[PDB]
């Protein structure tokens, strides 16, 4: 059964990933992804993009990771999944920092911030302020950095 | 390394869906 194989690949991919077998995680998640597309299973397709992006981070392939996180972001928006939209924006902000593309990093970190505030995810808001302060400082934008450094301090005391 | 990125990666190593 092709559907059972899709489940099995998704499970194998996750286990390889957690064992540090990132190459073999990619091989398995790609087959999960293909089978998800065959069956029109958008939930599984989205999940596979996110797990692929994560594996490529640990393979050091940051541009490839960004391509998979952009795919996850698109699908999360289509599915109206705000928490997953936020997660993929945070992963993109970090990925663009690894690529030393601070303008794109700031874009996606601001997107994550907005959703974390809407969702009352205060811990996530603190992460966003940490990340944004760091990025603005890397660029010399110290008035923006001040705003987010103050907010990181305030949140750091709460959660 | 950027400390916030390091932390994100430490969490990411444990993350699956
Ligand atoms: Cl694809
Ligand atoms: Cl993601
Ligand atoms: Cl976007
Ligand atoms: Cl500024
Ligand atoms: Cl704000």
């Amino acid at each position: 059964s092709r559907a059972a194989q899709g489940r099995a690949f998704g499970n194998l991919g996750n286990t390889h990933y957690l064992l540090g077998n990132f190459r073999d995680a990619v091989i398995a998640h790609e087959q999960r992804l293909l089978i998800a597309k065959e069956f029109g299973d958008k939930a599984a397709e989205r999940i596979a993009y996110s797990n692929l992006g994560n594996a490529y981070i640990f393979l050091g392939e940051f541009e490839t990771a960004s391509e998979y996180y952009k795919k996850t972001l698109l699908l999360a928006r289509q599915l109206k999944d705000r928490a997953v939209e936020a997660q993929s924006c945070y992963s993109l902000g970090n990925t663009y920092t690894l690529l030393q593309d601070y303008e794109k990093a700031i874009d996606y970190h601001l997107k994550h911030l907005a959703i974390a505030q809407e969702l009352k995810d205060r811990i996530g808001e603190g992460r966003a302020c940490w990340s944004l302060g760091n990025a603005y400082t890397a660029l010399g934008n110290h008035d923006q950095a001040m705003h987010f450094a103050e907010k990181h301090l305030e949140i750091s005391r709460e959660v | 390394q950027v400390d916030s990125v390091q932390r994100w990666m430490e969490d990411l190593k444990l993350m699956t869906e």
